[PDB]
């Protein structure tokens, strides 16, 4: 894929 | 609630939101840095009203976040976030909301939030953040 | 307690750590990836004894952390993490130790855990992680 | 030449260039992608006219740039990029320009251009690439 | 601007 | 897709 | 460290 | 040739290699750094003999590599490496081999060199670079 990944933490709530 | 994804940026320059001490968080808006430019963010607004306003300016480029903590809770049957504080290289943001519930807190040693993405129905159902160096 | 840091690694291939049902952690130890071969990283311990053994063998590379959480506590007047709960994609490995005090809690949307630091004392006194792509 | 830094983004969804058969590459501007969304970078043009355009528009996301290649040579006593070909998983755009003087290569064999920076006189001086995951 | 790489670290969690 | 870290990788210069 | 978000950036090339 | 993967590390202390003033580059393996430690990588080796070794032993971690060129070309009908230079902050380190076909550059503005994988039959194939922040 063309489309650039970042770290992603959570989700926190429901 | 309406899901929404800000994506990724340069870093931070300022948080708007809103909050009621008997409920939970209300407004969500993030004016980012990308590539020296400021970006005001889709503003992620309450289904409803009553909430106290909150505007969080950072010093950027020197000030950026350390610490995004705060509680979970039920408001009238639904799993939200009730209560968020920002803890900067400089100062303590918060906390906007009441710290009760459920607490959640995300420190940082190395890198950045450079984004945000989550719900807003009434409050702000969850949230998530992009890290990057 | 005694401060360690492992670094940064390509994943996760076994978590070996101790506990007791009353105090918190105790020793803490990582069999790392390091390019398609494990890496043995270092064992770190508690200065006492007594503590019950657990190895989390993991399914790597297709089985990778999605989710740490625990509960931070005072024991004997020191601010530890009393228990420790390792999430997969493939199962949850815990809680082990005391579900007692401050729960914290770290899902992971996208990336990977690659590497810990921290301090051991009698007991676990703190830990990070290191993320990555 | 006058120098321009795009910074960084999400992504390509289309490079405008120009170019003359005799002398070097003139205009440089970047349709980026930002968020899912495109992002009209700024026109970067050359101190001259009488140059051909060209306009690559890639079916994003997935067609994306795998190798940038090109040649510097010599115009008018200047070090210049006198030739640009962007190779996509897809298709072969170019080459445009002149193909005379020392040829360059980047090749991606994992990650993705994100950004753009350089220099621009009456041609392009120089280049630079962000590159992400 | 040194040799060593780099990796985002997210805690302390725990005594600080 | 799997629990392996992932890096930018720049080439190959050479053969293929 | 400062707020900016960094990148991998390769280059120049030319003058 | 023989396809090896050293994989990622935290950085480079020395790359040893070798070279025929006739032909090209033979053996290649680095030293590397992992997490303040060194590894030495495994050794990837020529067919053939006859080849004039080289130890490039970088002050890590003040000293980096800053540029990898070379020149590609063909050696008894085959394409391969048939030389390299290793530009670093504080020196200039080759060239090594037949300064004779193809030139390529990979210079860095930010970021590193943290791994190698490639092909070694009689002579250094082809080669690629891990880079990161
Ligand atoms: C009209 C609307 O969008 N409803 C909001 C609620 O949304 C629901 O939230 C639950 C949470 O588990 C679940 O995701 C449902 O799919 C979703 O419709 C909720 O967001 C509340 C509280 O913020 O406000 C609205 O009523
Ligand atoms: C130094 C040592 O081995 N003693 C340990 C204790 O460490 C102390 O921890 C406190 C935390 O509030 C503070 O950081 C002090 O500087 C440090 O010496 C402590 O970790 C306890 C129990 O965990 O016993 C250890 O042996
Ligand atoms: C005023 C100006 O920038 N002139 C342009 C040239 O710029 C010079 O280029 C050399 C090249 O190494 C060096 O960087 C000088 O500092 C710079 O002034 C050059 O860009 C040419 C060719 O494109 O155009 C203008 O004349
Ligand atoms: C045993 C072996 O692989 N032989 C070496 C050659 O390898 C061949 O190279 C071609 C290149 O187009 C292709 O990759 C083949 O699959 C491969 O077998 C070659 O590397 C030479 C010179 O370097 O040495 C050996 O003979």
């Amino acid at each position: 894929s063309g489309i650039s990944q970042t770290v992603i933490v959570g989700p926190w709530g429901a | 609630g309406k899901a929404f994804d800000d994506g990724a940026f340069t870093g931070i320059r300022e948080i708007n939101l809103s909050y009621n001490k008997e409920t939970a968080i209300g407004d969500f808006q993030v004016v980012y840095d990308l590539n020296g430019s400021p970006y005001v963010g889709e503003n992620h607004k309450s289904f409803i009203t009553g909430f106290t306003p909150v505007k969080i300016s950072l010093d950027f480029p020197s000030e950026y976040i350390m610490e995004v903590s705060g509680y979970t809770g039920k408001v009238s049957g639904y799993v939200v976030v009730r209560s968020l504080t920002f803890k900067t290289n400089k100062k303590t943001y918060g906390p906007y909301g009441v710290t009760s519930g459920t607490p959640f807190s995300l420190p940082i040693e190395n890198g950045l939030i450079v984004g945000f993405k989550g719900s807003i129905g009434y409050w702000l159902d969850y949230f998530s953040m992009y890290l990057s160096l």
